[PDB]
This record gives structure tokens, sequence and C-alpha cells, in this order.
């Protein structure tokens, strides 16, 4: 019964950036690996960056170098910074978290990204 | 693949 908690997305300009917080919570266990999903409209979802608890990290190739992954201090919570955001980016962002065995999946975040900029 | 990081043992 972990609960995913999703937080920092919206509706935003091209160019811009945005961090996305999620929070595995209600376990006293550490994760073993944990990220993000996202599902562009009408596509499939896909796997965009994960980090083990360990720190090793994984990205897609179609988001490396552009997003990052990381642990926060709090327990079972990651943020990823989205820099340089463009429409393509926008997509239903997904947590995800495995603890103790069993993978837990977030209700996700949109992330949007008009082509209007600042 | 992505699944192949996730599954994989640390």
């Amino acid at each position: 019964e972990v609960q995913l908690v999703e937080s920092g997305g919206g509706l935003v300009q091209a160019g811009e950036s945005l961090r996305l917080s999620c929070a595995a919570s209600g376990s006293t266990f550490d994760f073993k690996v944990m990220g993000w999903y996202r599902q562009p409209p009408g596509k499939q979802r896909e796997g965009v960056a994960a980090i083990r608890l360990s720190g090793n990290m994984h990205y897609a190739e179609s988001v490396k170098g552009r997003f990052a992954i990381s642990k926060a201090n709090a327990k079972n919570t990651v943020y990823l910074q989205m820099n340089s955001l463009r429409p393509e980016d926008t997509a239903v962002y997904y947590c995800k978290v495995n603890i103790r065995g069993q993978d837990y999946w977030g209700q996700g975040t949109q992330v949007t990204v008009s082509s209007v900029s600042s | 693949s992505f699944e192949d990081f996730w599954k994989g043992e640390d």
C-alpha cells in the first residue's frame, strides 16, 4: 500500500525549465529504483529517467542530457529537472518506484509546453 | 532497453 505523490507539473512556456517531484509513501523501506515515465497524447508510455538507490541513473535517448533525475534528501523522493522544454515534451509524466520487489505507479502529472515563449 | 535498467539489480 505504497502511495506516490507527484508535484510540480503544469502548463509552461517553451524554453522554460520545470522540476517535478515524487515522494513514495507508506514505507520505511528505501526503494531499489525510482523514476519517471511519460505518455505523449495518443502515444505509448515510455521510460524517461530512472535512478537506483546507489545513485546510478539511466536516461532514455529521447531525453538524455535534457532531463536530470536525482535523489532528494527526503526518504524515497526523487526530482526530475526538465530543462529547455519543448512542445514535444508535452505528456503525462508518471512516477514509478520499486520497493521490496514490488513496483508502484503514480497517477501521473501533466506537463504541457506551449510553443509560445517568453 | 529502459525496462532492462528498471528490472536490473543495483
